[PDB]
């Protein structure tokens, strides 16, 4: 799971 | 089977999942052609990319990522359909080669 902790966008 | 259509499952979908959100998620990493959002095994979407390579790039970069901090976790697999068809462009389906209205 190499993308664990990756976040893509500001929270709405 | 590898394919240019991905199936996205959005775990813990605390915020709305619309085509504009998924376009901003997916298209920077793989060029998107069409998006269809539906409810089946939770909130899910198929995203058709321009090529298998583009779908592989999106799958690699986004699988296991959260759209927003602490929620909206992506589980990504190859979809069964080889193509997507969009009835109309609205919040739940969109063809990025065609106009709104």
């Amino acid at each position: 799971n190499p993308n664990a902790g990756k976040v893509l966008l500001p929270t709405p | 089977h590898m394919n240019k259509v991905l199936l996205l499952s959005i775990q813990n979908p605390l915020y709305p999942i619309t085509v504009d959100v998924l376009y901003t998620v997916c298209n920077p990493v793989g060029k998107v052609q069409r998006i269809v959002i539906f409810k089946r095994n939770g909130i899910q979407a198929m995203v058709e990319f321009e090529s298998v390579l583009c779908a592989q790039k999106a799958k690699a970069a986004l699988n296991g990522a959260d759209i927003y901090a602490g929620c909206c976790t992506l589980k990504i697999e190859y979809a069964r359909p080889t193509r997507l068809n969009v009835i109309r462009n609205d919040n739940d389906s969109w063809d990025y080669t065609k106009p709104y209205l």
